[PDB]
């Protein structure tokens, strides 16, 4: 009956579609054309339905990556403005390479920035690594953490162990089963 | 020497797109290298500037016979002139594009002495459109050209 | 650091701004006596000057003494920088 | 319609037990369940009363009462694997009360759990609480130090510990929580920059000098 | 019947709503398609709505981020403005980073922004980092602040374990009933 | 049949169908000319499809080289652009002459690249490899990194084996049977 | 028969069709004009072809040479981007090359490049090279490496032998028989 | 008679035709007009065919040469795009040369190109040859190594017999019998 | 709300520059202990700038007013 979101997009509406089917309240997307997505629920799950949306910062926003501020468009190119765009592609696709080992569903990977070394006679810094993941579970998460240590060590210039820091877990529980109707 | 070349060949373009050269066929260019010789000393400087010359005996010391590695120096006199065209390249395509539209002007009314109007009006435009770009751009590419202690050995061999 | 480019900013804006009243006066009569001549045809290019030497002497007249009092203010400004 | 339709599709990972002053509990067993039941029981498709208890929050519940009306008690943990006759674990070594004083806390603990039968109350030694929680700190090959004093015990890990050095204690830490609960013994994990992984010596004029645990930690170049 | 905020949008109707249904008074929406959104309550509960709107200063305003003071579309961009745009994408990218952890609802990380030390021959500073975060409840909070701190470590080039802040706090109790209608 | 996605291409599709008919759950894929193709699932079976969709971020994003951030249309190309042109074709070309050994199915390999050296007249670093395959299974993939090591070392200017690092795994269990139908 | 791909060329879709020939499934090439192919394959044959299009990674990808980063038609050339290229043709002229030996199917071969070693004062570094094959079977496979190595030692400058690293191996087994249409 | 190749090349077809006709299936050469020659073989043959077109690699790309990148055309030459022509039409005319002599059915010729040598401190290094052969059957081709080696030292301007490696064969057998229609 | 010290001089000359000082206001919701609540902003601000003393940040913050529900009433003439 009543709506809460509408004007979203798709990728946006199946994640709000995922977040309250979770807890117990069932919504429905209706498509609108040019307009995009519309999701609405019944009347005693508004109450509560206003409530996660708030708490879950619900819709989502667009993710952000560090090549999208240093646009290729611009006839200058600065030194800061290319190494910038040259990181930001590899922190892109070791996060895709990360994905396509035993048993992760995800993953995400940042790089120290380091731009204004070169530019003076100072010499250039160590480079630093950080890694999220996330297992399915049954997986002896404890011994995969070297696997990843393995792998980032000697895709980058020198590095040591110390300097790379992974931090994974495991998924939640399986949502399979559906909500149900509010009768009254 | 090198980034102050490059300073000077820009003052040399600015100059002379403006007028004020072809009496000869400078006034401004001494004032870019003025002005780059006091924002490279005052950051490092005579530090780096020293740090060259004492690290010029640690691999060219006497009576080992140094010499000046001739197949880097066939293209010094290149690299200045690209820097300064890159840095000047603004400046010179407006000053080209308010020469096509004046000589557009003249082809509606030829009775116009369109050579000498548009000798008045470039040196306020080569002075406009240097204002925009002189703070934020012009101080870092002084201490981007400088020339550091760790290139001696792409520029000095030694015979021995 | 942030004087040194503050000194630039000014001596190219006051480049600028003093030399603007006298290339804006010489600049419409010397567009007006070509308007005059597309209306009545001449073919004496040497024309303009006449009146361009009485326009630029005479704005350099009224502003003859405002000059000095730009000059003036901004050379004792950048010596008070220099030495204090 | 009855209570244990309207919930979800299995009627596995819930629990409706009959209370004795005429309502009924729905036995959840963790959050994200105990959201699922009460999301039910608040939009009203139920014409009666209930309730949706949990193992953590009503172990937190009368534990409220039990610091009003029994203080200076030396007690553990509540177990709720039969929900219809708990397993109250108490100290031994550290309680005066006899056999008539244990059976009015049997009694008075039945009281305020109106959908329990009778509460089995079981004493644990204090001296094999902390055993386990050692013996399996040590298991796990992590540095640490223990700090004996009168009414509990305290690990302390410190140090600049490594990724797995993380994992490997964040695990064991909450499944050794589970089983006991935070009385009588706490763990302390925390960090800062050392590579002495907490301990530090001081050097001179014979060898080295074990010195005491102390809050001052020296910073180290490395 | 009486309408107290109108001509909002969709994230500010939802957190209008969402602060009066938490103090017992009920809300209304009403579209008006192209002029935006209205919010209207009842006549008793008017007296109080206008007490919560002056106290929690609603409407909320948009939220500020330092790459909005240094747009991408300007013609020139100095070095301080290329700084300030790329530290700006990675703090909101550690942001976007910490909501996939194993609770974590929301995060805000802070970074310490530099502008003196690039110009001049004096070296660079330490850098800071300060996080925040909403878990959701019945974790033990305390052991969750490591993790953190070990993840933020090492995507930075040279910082230490004390220059490092966390502040994390479990998030409120639930509201899932109506309010319910004023009966005169 | 409610619509989980619409919109996705053709490559896009056969993966999200690949995903969800793994879990006992069936969609069709619905052709629509320009518009592109269009995914549909059962209703017992929407809880669970859109539970999948948001763990495995389905539907997958086009994958990311480095050559794509520095294109070759530009006026003028700096050595900071030519070399990260060139090794990006290098490393494309190494994961492609991967999968023609025996047993390989899929391989992705990473180079590290130099970004200070293309500004200063400082000596490059050692070059750093790193490699990952799926092998098919009843192989011995024990034996099978001292050939990638091999084939890995003496392409390039000078590495060691220290600097090489491979980390390979044998493919996941065959799907060859029909999920099944929803019957009520 | 529901369609897998469609909009396929003439070299992409006789690598679909032998890949799923191999797992004995049927499949159709289904021309269509200029709007490439199509390939179709039945309904119990359709949840084994979308795992084998999924784990082969199926369309295949246009192979990449190192010739098409750097095209001849620009205005200025670098002499950087002047060896690539001609690294780039002795490459692919040594892999034609080693198909007119006594045994060979296919081969690849890579080249060591070098380009940041010539506008310095150092000297040239030692050149590589890294070689593929696959023999037809009955072939005494450990005796031809000594051959290619022979043939390979004097195609450059100045190589070592033991800077050539060869990884060959035989071919698959014969798929000579039908797949067979499924009876119902 | 399923199709299995269109759009080839004259020479394109007389490789399909007599790769096919050694492995027992026929084929035809189709005509189709202003497209090209298209063969289509029999449906028995069709996954024998599918597989030694898959296995074999055809249809053959054209044969590189390294003066087809480096094209005569432009206004300004390098003489780094001067030596590069030079040499490849060098190996070309030495390529015509060997085909001349007695049992000689095809012959390809390597030489060691020179890039660095140009502009670098360094002389120019000696110049190493590589050369392939196929014999008539009959010929005692230990004894031929002699005369190729002679005959390839002083086209130069100073090689040793140690630079120079002749890898030679004697011909398959020959294929003379038609391979025969399929009963059926 | 947060105040920053603006100083913005300090590259002008050869001196080194300044510290940096903050000072926070806040208004807490009635009931809570609000004396241990300002060690928590006060050490969200510590570490998000160079280098601050813990005597260069002021945190002055208050309990809200009582919450006013009632009708105000019509008047008679």
């Amino acid at each position: 009956d009543k709506d809460l979101l509408k004007g979203l997009d798709q990728e946006q509406a199946n994640e709000v579609i995922a977040v309250l089917q979770m807890h117990n309240i069932e919504a429905n997307k209706i498509d609108s054309g040019k307009l995009g997505y519309s999701i609405t629920v019944a009347e005693p799950d508004f109450t509560a339905a206003v409530y996660w949306i708030k708490t879950y910062q619900l819709p989502p926003r667009p993710r952000v990556e560090i090549a999208q501020m240093f646009p290729a468009d611009s006839l200058v190119s600065s030194p800061r403005a290319e190494k910038a765009r040259l990181y930001s592609a590899i922190e892109q696709r070791l996060e895709q390479s990360l994905q396509t080992m035993e048993g992760v569903l995800s993953a995400r990977v940042h790089i120290s920035y380091d731009i204004d070394a070169g530019e003076n006679g100072r010499p250039p810094k160590p480079v630093h690594l950080s890694a999220l993941a996330v297992y399915e579970r049954g997986s002896p998460l404890a011994h995969q953490i070297s696997d990843i240590k393995r792998f980032l060590k000697n895709s980058f210039a020198d590095v040591d162990y110390d300097n790379i820091s992974v931090v994974l877990s495991e998924r939640s529980d399986a949502q399979l089963q559906a909500p149900g109707t509010p009768v009254k | 020497s090198w980034p102050f070349w490059v300073m000077h060949a820009l003052g040399c373009i600015i100059d002379n797109q403006r007028g004020a050269t072809l009496s000869s066929s400078s006034e401004m260019a001494n004032f870019l290298n003025m002005f780059a010789a006091v924002v490279y000393l005052q950051n490092g400087g005579l530090v780096t500037m020293v740090d060259v010359l004492n690290k010029s005996y640690q691999l060219c010391d006497p009576m080992n016979e140094c010499t000046p590695s001739l197949p880097p120096l066939l293209t010094f006199i290149n690299q200045v002139a690209q820097n300064a065209l890159v840095l000047a390249s603004p400046v010179v395509l407006v000053l080209l594009l308010s020469e096509v539209f004046l000589g557009l002007l003249s082809r509606f009314a030829p009775q116009m002495n369109a050579f000498a109007i548009s000798l008045t009006v470039k040196s306020g435009i080569a002075v406009l459109i240097m204002l925009l770009y002189f703070s934020p751009v012009l101080p870092d590419n002084v201490l981007r050209l400088s020339f550091q202690a760790t290139g001696l050995s792409s520029w000095f061999y030694e015979r021995g | 650091m942030d004087d040194l480019v503050f000194a630039g900013n000014k001596a190219l804006y006051l480049v600028l701004i003093l030399s603007g009243w006298p290339t804006i006066v010489a600049t419409i009569i010397g567009l007006l006596v070509g308007l005059f001549q597309t209306v009545t045809q001449l073919q004496e290019q040497t024309l303009p000057f006449g009146i361009k030497l009485l326009g630029v002497c005479l704005c350099l007249f009224l502003l003859s003494g405002w000059y000095g009092e730009v000059l003036l203010s901004y050379g004792r400004q950048v010596i008070f920088l220099a030495l204090a | 319609a009855e209570l244990d339709s309207l919930l979800g599709q299995e009627k596995e990972r819930f629990q409706v037990l009959p209370g004795r002053d005429k309502m009924l509990y729905v036995a959840a067993q963790n959050e994200r369940d105990t959201l699922w039941a009460r999301q039910v029981l608040a939009r009203g498709d139920y014409d009666k009363n209930a309730r949706v208890i949990n193992e953590n929050e009503e172990n937190k519940r009368i534990s409220i009462w039990l610091d009003t009306y029994y203080p200076q008690l030396a007690y553990y943990r509540i177990h709720f694997d039969e929900p219809r006759k708990p397993v109250f674990w108490l100290s031994r070594q550290r309680n005066t009360m006899s056999k008539k004083e244990l059976e009015v806390l049997s009694q008075k603990l039945r009281a305020l759990m109106p959908y329990a039968d009778s509460v089995n109350i079981t004493l644990m030694d204090d001296v094999t609480a902390a055993g386990q929680a050692e013996a399996g700190l040590k298991q796990q090959a992590l540095p640490y130090s223990r700090r004996n004093h009168k009414g509990g015990v305290t690990f302390v890990i410190q140090g600049a510990l490594d990724d797995v050095e993380i994992l490997r204690a964040r695990q064991f830490v909450d499944s050794y929580y589970r089983t006991w609960g935070g009385r009588y013994v706490q763990f302390a994990i925390e960090l800062k920059d050392d590579w002495l992984k907490g301990r530090s010596f001081q050097y001179g004029a014979e060898g080295y000098i074990k010195m005491s645990p102390g809050h001052w930690y020296f910073p180290s170049p490395l």
